[PDB]
């Protein structure tokens, strides 16, 4: 036997002409999540998709992406992504299907065209959407008719109410001082998320040097990220915020209804309209996706009559393609499928069958047609009732273009050829167009040349951006008079059910993710799995539970004994409850959430699959067939009744609250003003009777005097807990998915955790509050000292250097770590089997092997590879001392923050911007009393309260 | 006997792998693609040609240190047949039948800077359809960036200076 | 396992060729048609000083 | 006793090899010449552990092998085959029973006796230490050393009351292990077991003198927590079980101190239990925190590391004397000059 | 041996990366053809050149310094901090057959880590096949490090300097 075995080695057959072996590369693409694109930094280590990064040069991307781009590495490499054309299950030829559909609409040009139709979801895209147009004055009897569950009807029913016409609405959060959210979760992933949360966050952050805030006011059923980063949240029920929004308009003086709500309710009522009319063009009014159209037109009547327009919000011409109702637009499909005018469907993405209203019986409807074209990238549930299944290439290996939330059309920039064939959209057109074997890459620059020119689209390739697409602004007229001639509708009597996206799965298109399945959700923590979550009074209520609910009101004489009773309403989480709530039953378990609104349920969409892969198969219960056209996101009367049979939740944190430690430190804006250290100084004076705590130690340390020091500081007021950093660490650092029953057994592997910790002074109605918990890489390592073999320690530059070659279990470095960072390979966690999953490892980073301990490396592949640059630039000049900048090592948390709380850097150098946010007042370590020394130090949560309301 | 990561499950380099058709992880070039930040909009960086003729001209103005490059990249890629000093004469065109072209000869003294680089990236007349045919100079647009190309036929511009 | 031994080369190799056009690159001199040379490291300088035309 | 702690050790060091996750790896924790140039950290404690252990189990086989060595001279004068004489003979080495060689017999077994004191005390000092190193605050507890030498000797006399009193029930050593042997057994069990509830109460006194609210909550964990049938379960076992022991007829009776005994053997697994599960089950951030529900395999390995010790113990039965066949005459002969000298 | 000692080819010619990437370059069927396609053609040891590069399937060399995943050994800087191939490779030069000259242990590695002044060289010196070290060479190796800047011991002797 041997050390190893023969390790054979395959070159190129011709080399690449821009690559250099061994140099990751970076190309700039655009990744979608309603069919709003968002300019990407794809990393290709050796020519495939490995790491994506938020690009800079981008509108809705600014460096930073959300959790849904960090994990389409792993929905590319999903190994049940479809490969070949299905007719009837069977496989089939691609050419084959083009012959057929060929004469299909040869024997459908006979008429001029009624047989044939289409159902997208919503197209941003400009060469599709002309394809689509080119299609449609071919056969002028077809219609588009597009749909996808997460939409924006609302928004375009509100503004088609407002002013006549379709707008685009934008908000600048950089120039808002108040900021008011009408169920408007725009902290969470959609339309402009990483825009108006980097906006949202610059003018949040707070230095000594500032002298301004910005502060949010939130209404919602369902607590989001949102509400987590808000200074003051009204949970009121989701059909109340209609008469919230006329209650706002009636005090503040345009048109609306002098709604009756509770004295909490109209506090926060006057609260808002003190102020407003205080800052004029200084404000912004959002009105949610979910929230109806009067809501939206209302909001554009307050921020017009505020001095809004043009300071705050902006209104563009619309990007989307043609606006339209998609739900009416279904209704309309599922009548004509009914009906039998249908001959000809053909679908692109989507899923119509699973993300359907199970009242238009999608199903049913669909099994009269003759034949059926599906391409959506998977055998979903669509494609296995469908005929004629294309599959359909990923946004990272097709091309393609994709407008933002403002307009920008950049172009969907493919790193691999596509791995098991299958056609994009715009080929799949080009073949309904009379031209089959088209190339996509030639069909998108047939319509960018003569458009943008030649040398357009080369700057646009090399960028990420379309200086020539960005919507202009327009002064569109509002129309008072159509506000007015209103219903204005009530809410409802009776238990409401909200129909929400998910936080990890969106609609359900990522159930197969591993990633997004394995990541905790914000807000509850759970993992793989759907629950009714729900306020612990309305759980009390419903299912008769025995307990109280007003035991968790109080102050601090009797917080501890009610943590103690929020843990004992704990568990009862997985009750299954038969819900019936217009004709359809359920039967969901339960989950409790404190931050809830009362008399509500919120069922998240995107579970109870069929048709997935085998990662998030049957995950979840299924909501869709609950759901219906008529509301597709509130409701008016359900039957919730607890029918025992509790299930199994699993959660990755199972205790809720701060047991009174010094952890997530909250301060207010006036005394951070007056003092920025009067946090600090608070804690110890309580603790210790000092301002200041006189910690000694018996270990030296290291110096680090005159070398690369390097830290992280984590920004609590500007954290949103969107877990984006999260799946960019795993998408990084190749971190193992584990099963469910993996994290049940307590063994998740998450080098980084957001922390979501209840803290109030009422737990039926707590504050928020959202923390990053990765490795603090402390100087004096108490993991550092209890390894048997040294297979932890410490660096020169000042990092603990988990070595995994080294690591021989043991497990003591876990329970010497205070912060419980280290995540252990209990089994052989990490897959090696999957050909798809072990091209999505990083080559850069180990593949941790069962029986060594991970945790988190500050990105040491980037510091290294940085340190190796910096030395190599250094010896090419001639230099002999290295330099590494500020901004030369970006981790992947860092990098992926939407909203920039993660900020790395040097310690030791005093210009970089981790030694001034370490400068500051408020910035704190976590258990100094331990004395560890933490490198990843925190910054205080500064409220920006208001005194109509708090003080 | 350990043999825990000394083969992991990720791909390196130039690992093989089964999951693709030509039995290699390493992907070649998406044709079309650029990375980022990487423009391609000067044509006469990339390519010799700008109206269908040859230029004799450079995108940058001529450097010490570009000429230090080019003799660098000369002497790494360019002398093995070529020679050092440009005559032609190597151990591969003693060997085989290369014999190279001479820098030093009229033809190639009052050739073109961008005919120069179109042979750099391109080489020269590939097989014939008619009376066969083959390639020799082979072309270099994989190994070497275009403007060290362009340093180096800077070089080959001294070089010629330097036998006259 | 010994460390090998290989066979010295006992041909022509491509250091004469190499120290030939090193020596022809350098100490001035003449060739058999031509004027004179220019040796590396000033002819060189004399392309610098003289430019090379642009675009 | 000392059969019962080389194979009580020899179950134990296995539970190393066994829980380390990579358990071929057990050699890099012992300082061995490797290519890498690596070391142990020797700062941790389980370094100091694999010393402890390797010392302890070898100094404790060598020391049974010296008191066994005139015992297998007398198994093989005693024996009757001749094929079974050598068996004892090469592990006898002709001991002869010489004076000149019993002085230095008993300078050895002096010496060795003087030298296994400290070492027992630093081994179950540094199996102490193994918790009171971290930063735990269950574990950083400056009396553990001597709380976990009283415990381990109270749990041994209570496993060595449970097995020598079937020996001598099934065997005739009623002459040789007597009611004065059980009696000051269970006399040893009761210093010692009042030592661990005076530990007991000097930790319940650390976490309510301290101020600190992670020794507060660690009390409270204890007390009312998810694991707290541990912390009830052992205050019964190891506290009120032990006031019978005071009592003369108790600490005479057989059937008492057998129930006794197994009691403490389950108090002090429980005490282990609350020591090390329900200390690192809740930590200093409540977000890591988890509860620890052992599964059917690490009891499958429990029940078979017991089985492990009684194969070794009726093996030990079967070819070894129970009892020392020499210090026992040697013992009855200085009865018999007590008795000369009234 | 041939190709070095006696055609003359450039290590970076066929090794393109190891002064630029983590990775030296392991040879393309293209760069073997770029002289192949004259040289020795019709030849059944070059059957297998001539069989790849009309496929895409590549020639599986067998890697013979091979790292057990864990190690990320870098060629570019130490290439460029004038660590040349022959102390770390020996002389491959002279190779008919590659062989591995040294065990790449972890100690092995950490004694230049430790040690390097007795292994520097001029960065000048890294791709000559025929430099030696001088006779004292340890003056001239201090002065190497203080030239280049070379980390101390510490720094060098870092676990995520290598392991990751
Ligand atoms: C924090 C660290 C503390 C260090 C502790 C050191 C204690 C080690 C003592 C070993 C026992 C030897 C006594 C022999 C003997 O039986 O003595 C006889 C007299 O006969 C003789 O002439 C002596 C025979 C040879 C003695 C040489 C000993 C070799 C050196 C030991 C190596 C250790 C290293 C560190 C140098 C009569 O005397 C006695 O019988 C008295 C025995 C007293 C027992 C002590 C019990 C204390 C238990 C606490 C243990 C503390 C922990 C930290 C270990
Ligand atoms: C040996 C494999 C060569 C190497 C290395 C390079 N070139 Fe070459 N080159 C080679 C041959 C055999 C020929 C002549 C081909 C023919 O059919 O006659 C050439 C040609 C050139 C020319 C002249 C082109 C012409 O006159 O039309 C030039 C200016 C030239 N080669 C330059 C050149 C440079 C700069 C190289 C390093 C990148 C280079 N060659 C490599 C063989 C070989
Ligand atoms: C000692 C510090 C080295 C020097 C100087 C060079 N190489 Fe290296 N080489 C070295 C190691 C430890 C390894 C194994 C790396 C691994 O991950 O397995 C290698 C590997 C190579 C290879 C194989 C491909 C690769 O791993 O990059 C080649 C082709 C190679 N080395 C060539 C090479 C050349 C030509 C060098 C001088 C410029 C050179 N290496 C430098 C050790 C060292
Ligand atoms: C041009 C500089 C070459 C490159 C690049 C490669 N080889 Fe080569 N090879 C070349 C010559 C001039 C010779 C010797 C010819 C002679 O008559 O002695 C060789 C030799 C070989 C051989 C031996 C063939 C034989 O002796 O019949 C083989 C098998 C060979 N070369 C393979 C080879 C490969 C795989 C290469 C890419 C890494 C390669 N050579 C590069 C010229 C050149
Ligand atoms: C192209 C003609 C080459 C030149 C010039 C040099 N090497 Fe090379 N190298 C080449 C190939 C085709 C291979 C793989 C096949 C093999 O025989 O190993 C290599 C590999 C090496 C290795 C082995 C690395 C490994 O696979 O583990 C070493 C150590 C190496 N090359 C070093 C090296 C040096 C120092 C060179 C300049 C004198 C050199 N090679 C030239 C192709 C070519
Ligand atoms: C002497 C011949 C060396 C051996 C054997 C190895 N390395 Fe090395 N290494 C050497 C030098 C002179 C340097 C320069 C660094 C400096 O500051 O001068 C390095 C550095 C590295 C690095 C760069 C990391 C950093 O500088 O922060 C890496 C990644 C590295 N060495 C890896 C490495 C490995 C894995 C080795 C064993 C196969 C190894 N080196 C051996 C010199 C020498
Ligand atoms: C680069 C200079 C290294 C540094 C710094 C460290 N190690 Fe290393 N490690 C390196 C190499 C080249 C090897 C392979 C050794 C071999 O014989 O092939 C290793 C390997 C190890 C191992 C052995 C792994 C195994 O056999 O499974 C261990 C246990 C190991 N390295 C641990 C280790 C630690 C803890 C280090 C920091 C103090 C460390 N190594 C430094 C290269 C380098
Ligand atoms: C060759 C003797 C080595 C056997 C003993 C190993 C030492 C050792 C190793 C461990 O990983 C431990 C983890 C928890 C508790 C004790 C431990 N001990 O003692
Ligand atoms: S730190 Fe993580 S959770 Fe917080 S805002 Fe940034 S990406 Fe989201
Ligand atoms: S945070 Fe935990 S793992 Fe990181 S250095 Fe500190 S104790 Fe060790
Ligand atoms: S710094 Fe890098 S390794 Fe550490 S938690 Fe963030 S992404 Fe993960
Ligand atoms: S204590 Fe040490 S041996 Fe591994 S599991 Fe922890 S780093």
């Amino acid at each position: 036997c041997t050390y190893q075995p023969r390790q054979y080695i395959a070159p190129f057959d011709r080399q690449p002409e821009g690559r250099v072996p061994g140099i990751p590369q970076y190309f700039a693409s655009t990744l979608t999540l309603g069919g709003y694109g968002t300019g990407v930094l794809v990393r290709s280590n050796e020519g495939r998709p490995t790491k994506v990064e938020g690009n800079p040069r981008h509108p809705a991307s600014l460096g930073g992406t959300d959790l849904f781009a960090q994990a389409e590495i792993l929905t590319m490499y999903d190994p049940d992504r479809s490969t070949t054309v299905l007719r009837q299950g069977v496989p089939s030829t691609w050419a084959e299907f083009t012959t057929t559909l060929g004469n299909a609409l040869t024997a459908a040009r006979a008429t001029q065209g009624a047989g044939v139709r289409l159902l997208t979801t919503t197209i941003t895209s400009p060469s599709l959407a002309a394809q689509i147009e080119q299609f449609l004055q071919a056969y002028p009897q077809a219609r588009w008719y597009q749909y996808e569950p997460i939409n924006r009807d609302n928004v375009v029913a509100g503004a088609r109410l407002a002013f006549g016409r379709d707008v685009t609405t934008r908000y600048d959060l950089s120039a808002a001082q108040v900021v008011v959210s009408l169920d408007a979760d725009f902290l969470a992933p959609g339309p402009g998320f990483v825009a108006y949360a980097r906006a949202f966050a610059e003018r949040r952050k707070v230095r000594k040097d500032s002298t301004t805030m910005n502060r949010l006011y939130v209404v919602e059923a369902s607590p989001s990220t949102t509400g987590t980063a808000a200074d003051h949240r009204l949970p009121l029920r989701a059909d109340a915020i209609a008469a919230f929004t006329g209650a706002l308009a009636n005090e503040l003086g345009v048109g609306g209804a002098p709604a009756t709500l509770s004295p909490k309710a109209e506090e926060f009522l006057r609260a808002i309209a003190r102020d407003l009319e205080e800052h004029r063009g200084q404000s912004v009014v959002i009105a949610g996706d979910q929230q109806p159209p009067i809501v939206h037109a209302l909001a554009h009547l307050i921020n017009a009559e505020l001095g809004n327009v043009g300071q705050t919000v902006f209104y563009h011409e619309p990007v989307e393609a043609r606006p339209t109702n998609q739900t009416e637009e279904l209704v309309a499909l599922v009548s004509e499928m009914a009906a039998g005018r249908v001959e000809t469907l053909i679908m692109i993405g989507g899923n119509p069958v699973y993300n359907a209203p199970g009242d238009l019986r999608f199903a049913d409807r669909m099994a009269s047609v003759p034949l059926t074209i599906h391409l959506s990238q998977f055998v979903d549930e669509t494609s296995a009732r469908a005929t004629w299944h294309i599959p359909q290439a990923h946004p990272l290996e097709s091309w393609g273009d994709a407008r933002a939330f403002d307009g920008t059309a950049s172009i969907v920039q493919p790193l691999i050829e596509p791995l098991y064939g299958g056609k994009t959209a715009n080929e799949l057109l080009a073949a309904m167009l009379g031209q089959p074997e088209a190339e996509s890459y030639d069909l998108v620059r047939s319509f960018w040349l003569e458009q943008i020119g030649e040398t357009g689209w080369q700057v646009a390739l090399a960028n990420g951006v379309i200086a020539e697409t960005v919507a202009p602004v327009i002064e569109p007229t509002l129309n008072e008079g159509a506000i007015r001639a209103t219903p204005i509708p009530q809410p409802g009597d009776g238990v409401e059910i909200v129909f929400r996206p998910d936080p990890s799965l969106f609609d359900g298109f990522y159930a197969n993710n591993g990633w997004l399945q394995e990541l905790p959700r914000p807000l509850t923590k759970l993992v793989w799995d759907n629950a009714a979550l729900m306020s612990p009074r309305t759980a009390i209520k419903l299912l008769g539970l025995p307990f109280n609910a007003d035991r968790l009101i109080g102050t601090e004489a009797d917080d501890r004994e009610r943590q103690q009773y929020l843990e004992q309403l704990s568990k009862v989480n997985g009750t299954i409850a038969r819900i019936e709530y217009r004709g359809g039953i359920i039967e969901i378990p339960i989950w409790l959430l404190p931050g809830h609104a009362e008399d509500s349920i919120t069922l998240n969409l995107g579970y109870g699959r069929t048709h997935a892969g085998r990662v998030g198969n049957n995950v979840g219960i299924d909501v869709y067939p609950i759901r219906t056209s008529d509301s597709p996101w509130f409701g008016a009367g359900a039957r919730v009744t607890n029918t025992g049979r509790t299930y199994l939740l699993v959660s990755t944190q199972d205790h809720w609250t701060l047991e009174g430690r010094d952890i997530y430190r909250v301060g207010e804006f006036k005394k951070f003003k007056e003092d920025p250290k009067y946090i600090a100084k608070e804690v110890y004076q309580e603790e210790y009777g000092r301002e200041t705590p006189n910690y000694q130690s018996l270990q030296p340390g290291d110096d680090y005097t005159g070398r690369n020091a390097w830290g992280m500081t984590i920004n609590l007021n500007a954290c949103i807990g969107c877990n984006a950093c999260v799946v960019a660490c795993q998408a990084e650092n190749n971190i193992a998915v584990v099963g469910k029953d993996q994290v049940s057994r307590g063994r998740e592997m998450h080098w980084i955790r957001i922390d979501r910790y209840f803290a109030g002074e009422d737990l039926d109605n707590p504050s928020i509050y959202m923390m990053p918990v990765n490795c603090m890489q402390c100087e004096k390592a108490p993991c550092e000292v209890v390894c048997p073999v040294a297979a932890t320690v410490h660096d020169y530059e000042g990092l603990n250097n988990m070595v995994y070659n080294r690591c021989v279990g043991t497990k003591y470095c876990s329970n010497n770590c205070p912060y419980k960072v280290r995540r252990f390979n209990f089994l052989q966690y990490s897959d090696t089997t999957t050909e798809t999953f072990k091209l999505a490892f990083n080559p850069d980073v180990t593949v941790r092997i069962r029986g060594v301990m991970e945790k988190c490396t500050y990105c040491v592949q980037r510091i290294s590879g940085a340190r190796i640059a910096a030395k190599r630039a250094a010896v090419q000049a001639g230099q002999s001392s290295y330099v590494i900048s500020d901004g030369a090592i970006q981790t992947a948390c860092e990098q992926a923050c939407p909203t920039g709380a993660i900020v790395f850097g040097d310690i030791n150098d005093s210009n970089s911007r981790v030694a001034k946010w370490k400068a500051e007042g408020h910035n704190y370590g976590l258990l100094g009393f331990l004395n560890t020394v933490p490198r990843t130090t925190y910054l205080a949560r500064v409220r920006n309260p208001s005194e109509e309301l708090e003080k | 006997c350990h043999q825990d990561m000394y083969d992991q499950q990720k791909y390196t380099t130039y690992e093989p792998s089964s999951f693709f058709a030509d039995g290699r992880s390493s992907r070649p070039n998406v044709p079309g693609t650029t990375p980022f930040e990487v423009v391609k909009t000067d044509e006469f960086l990339y390519t010799g040609l700008i109206d269908g003729q040859e230029v004799d001209a450079m995108p940058f103005p001529v450097t010490k240190d570009l000429l230090l490059r080019g003799q660098l990249k000369y002497n790494i890629y360019c002398a093995v047949c070529h020679g050092e000093a440009g005559y032609g004469a190597s151990m591969v065109a003693e060997r085989g039948g290369i014999v190279p072209a001479n820098f030093h000869q009229q033809r190639l003294r009052e050739a073109p800077l961008s005919h120069f680089f179109v042979v750099i990236t391109n080489g020269v007349y590939r097989g014939d359809p008619e009376n066969g045919g083959y390639q020799s100079m082979y072309g270099y647009a994989s190994r070497i960036t275009p403007e060290d190309r362009w340093a180096i036929a800077a070089y080959i511009r001294a070089l010629q200076l330097s036998q006259n | 396992p010994f460390t090998p031994q290989p066979a010295p080369v006992t041909g022509n190799t491509y250091r004469t060729y190499v120290n030939d056009a090193r020596t022809l690159l350098n100490s001035y001199g003449y060739t058999m048609e031509g004027k004179v040379h220019i040796p590396i490291d000033r002819a060189m300088d004399l392309i610098v000083e003289r430019g090379l035309p642009v675009r | 006793a000392e059969a019962m702690t080389l194979f009580a050790v020899a179950c134990a060091g296995l539970y190393p090899i066994l829980h380390l996750g990579r358990p071929w790896l057990f050699y890099w924790l012992i300082p061995y010449p490797n290519t890498h140039g690596m070391w142990p950290q020797f700062r941790s404690a389980l370094a100091w552990d694999v010393f402890a252990i390797s010392t302890y189990a070898t100094v404790s086989l060598v020391f049974w092998l010296v008191g066994l060595i005139p015992d297998f001279a007398t198994l093989r004068d005693r024996a009757k085959n001749i094929w079974v004489k050598r068996l004892y003979g090469i592990a006898a080495l002709g001991w002869r029973g010489s004076a000149r060689h019993w002085h230095r017999y008993e300078m050895a077994s002096i010496l060795l006796a003087g030298l296994s004191t400290p070492l027992v005390v630093s081994v179950h000092s540094i199996i102490s230490l193994d918790f009171a190193i971290s930063q735990v605050p269950g574990w950083q507890v400056t009396v553990f050393p001597p709380y976990f030498v009283a415990g381990a000797v109270f749990a041994g006399f209570a496993m060595v009351l449970l097995l020598m009193i079937p020996v001598r029930t099934f065997y005739g050593f009623e002459n040789y292990i007597t009611l004065h042997h059980l009696d000051v057994m269970a006399k040893v069990m009761l210093t010692t077991g009042m030592i661990v509830v005076y530990g007991y109460f000097m930790e319940v006194f650390a976490s309510l003198y301290s101020g600190n609210e992670f020794e507060e909550y660690l009390l409270y964990n204890r007390l009312f927590g998810p694991s707290s049938w541990a912390y009830w379960g052992l205050l019964f076992c190891n506290a009120v079980a032990i006031q019978p022991l005071w009592f003369k007829k108790v600490r005479q009776n057989i059937p008492a101190l057998l129930i006794i005994s197994l009691i403490v053997s389950v108090g002090m697994w429980l005490e282990r239990y609350v020591i090390i599960v329900i200390s690192l089950e809740r930590d200093f951030l409540p977000s890591s925190w988890d509860i620890y529900i052992p599964t059917i395999w690490d009891w499958s390995l429990y029940i078979g590391t017991f089985g492990l010790f009684f194969t070794l113990l009726f093996l030990f039965i079967r070819v070894l004397p129970m009892i020392n066949i020499f210090e026992m005459r040697l013992f009855l002969y200085q009865e018999t000059e007590k008795a000369k000298q009234r | 041996q041939l190709h070095v000692n006696v055609v003359g080819i450039d290590c970076r010619y066929c090794h393109t990366s190891v002064d630029q990437s983590y990775f030296a370059n392991i040879p393309a069927t293209e760069t073997c053809m770029t002289c192949h396609s004259q040289i020795k053609t019709y030849s059944p040891l070059l059957e297998k050149v001539r069989e790849s590069y009309a496929t895409g399937k590549p020639i599986e060399w067998v890697k013979v310094y091979d790292l057990p995943n864990f190690v990320y050994f870098n060629h570019s800087i130490h290439v460029n901090k004038g660590i040349g191939c022959s102390t770390c490779h020996g002389q491959v030069n002279n190779m008919p057959v590659v062989w591995q000259q040294q065990a790449l242990y972890m100690g092995w590695c950490l004694n230049c880590h430790r040690n390097p002044e007795l292994y520097v060289r001029p960065r000048e010196e890294v791709y000559n096949m025929d430099y030696v070290p001088p006779s004292n060479q340890l003056e001239i190796g201090r002065q190497l490090v203080a030239e280049y800047g070379i980390m101390p011991p510490d720094q060098l002797t870092n676990c995520y300097v290598c392991h990751r």
